[PDB]
């Protein structure tokens, strides 16, 4: 998959329906993946650089797989 | 308001390095060993003189690197031929008396630099070569953009400055070479910890051990062997209010920030 | 959903209910949602700001969105 | 509930029948609600105070209810 | 149950058939209690000294109860 | 299993099949299990060392088994 945004985690948020949005970037993307959660709000606490990669590279887009450096 | 850094041998440097941190920064007497100790900055800006790049020569020296106090910023480098300031983008309105100003088209972060340079601080090489190499692109510069070539020399320069001059660790490793050093991925992990071991540092009361992040202490010596100057909490190098605290627990302290990842 | 109340986490409750209330402001809200008890004790931890989402934005309210900012 | 011990964990520990006790105060009480097991740790380990609200208020005491502050 | 060894984690081996050995003193003690490896990897991650109580003390030993300071 | 590479975690990323992969040494390797996930990302979060036996010990290599010392 390609690379969308690389980036810290400016904000996260827990939906609804049980997805998680993401904003790292200029981007806001999401997930349905239920382990990117705690996962992604570890790498916010710590201030990670995350590259999410992704096809649906736009606000609303969701992804399946980052990259935690 | 300028201080110099001379790098002649192993000695002229750390020598040097030390007289600016005397200088811009008071001790802790609760962060103490062996006579040392850790000392916290306390705005404006200072010219650094980089000079001893070739001590037997002592040609190269038009290079001077404007830096501010509060965070060790490296706003740009200045032209002492023709006085030209060259600033970093995001320093676009910061001016040094006596020269004129021209806007670089890259900001100061290492990502970008990294990215223009073309190169990984981890595992990045520095010797009295390259430094000397790394002057002269400097000083050929002329010109608005931020080019690889100035990219990769400040990136060698900001290291053996502002790096080395707040981590006792990257001095030491460096030191050596004045008498090639390879920026290891320990010695980054530092470089990125810097805000948060300054939030916590201060708490440190005679804990058996320190840890921020993916950095450890096992005792006194080693917090001293590694971090010699502190930011004291141009925008802030430090973390924000109410967030960062440590906590201590066993005799261990933590920044409240890892422990709360960890934790989940 | 509408954001609701937003602030630093003043305390957590683990209810008898099964339930975990969260006190962010003047407000006391509760939710049902067993993955944000992990979510919500690091935020609070921590001292992120969150901004809870709900119609029932009153005292007793429940709730099932975040953001933690 | 009423409350019935107030403070910051002692230790904690863990039993072979499967329960959680805590020390806190000078009361000794357990519980059997799996999530509260890995909470308590972390409100152990970092030092928060905590409420423990029952009615079985006394060592050997069982407890269900705990506000995290 | 009489302790058995008492100091840090000084190690843990995630095995595939999902055994799990701990070091803690001069043992290599194990357990498949619910819940309890995954407490025994944050006492190790963040420093806590535990005593494992048993009666089987011993290398290759087991153990249900640990204590958490 | 043999020892495959021990050192600390240089990144980690999860994948869209849902397994996460480790780059540990000068291998990238990756694992199944779900609950590793986030102690590895823990590992990394702190700068700990961890071995990993594999008898696939080349990149790719599937693991299964983790010392964390």
């Amino acid at each position: 998959t390609p690379d969308c945004v690389t980036g810290k985690v400016e904000y996260t948020k827990y939906n609804d329906d049980d997805t998680f949005t993401v904003k790292v970037g200029d981007k806001e993307l999401f997930t349905n993946r239920w382990n990117l959660q705690s996962l992604l709000l570890s790498a916010q606490i710590t201030g990670m650089t995350v590259t999410i990669k992704t096809n649906a590279c736009h606000n609303g887009g969701g992804f399946s797989e980052v990259i935690f450096r | 308001k300028e201080f110099t850094l001379d790098f002649s041998t192993a000695k002229t440097y750390v020598d040097s390095l030390n007289v600016i941190r005397s200088a811009i920064g008071t001790p802790l007497q609760t962060i103490s060993s062996g006579g040392t100790s850790l000392l916290m900055i306390d705005d404006n800006l200072f010219a650094v003189d980089v000079r001893g790049i070739d001590p037997e020569e002592g040609r190269f020296n038009n290079l001077r690197l404007i830096v501010e106090r509060n965070n060790l910023y490296v706003t740009g480098f200045v032209n002492r031929t023709n006085n030209v300031f060259y600033r970093f983008a995001d320093f676009s309105h910061v001016t040094f008396p006596g020269t004129t100003a021209v806007t670089l088209s890259g900001d100061s972060s290492y990502t970008t630099l990294q990215r223009v340079a073309g190169i990984s601080r981890t595992g990045m090489q520095i010797n009295r070569h390259s430094l000397t190499t790394s002057y002269l692109d400097l000083m050929s510069h002329s010109g608005t953009s931020l080019t690889q070539s100035v990219a990769r020399a400040m990136l060698r320069f900001v290291t053996v400055t502002a790096e080395a001059l707040r981590f006792r660790q990257i001095q030491r490793g460096f030191r050596t070479t004045l008498d090639s050093y390879v920026m290891t991925a320990e010695d980054v992990d530092l470089t990125l910890n810097w805000g948060r071991l300054s939030s916590v540092l201060p708490d440190y009361h005679g804990q058996d051990s320190v840890r921020v992040g993916r950095i450890s202490f096992g005792s006194i010596n080693a917090i001293l062997g590694s971090v010699a100057l502190i930011l004291n909490c141009f925008p802030s190098m430090c973390p924000a209010d109410g967030r960062v605290r440590g906590i201590t627990h066993n005799k261990i302290l933590w920044d409240s920030s890892t422990l709360g990842a960890i934790l989940m």
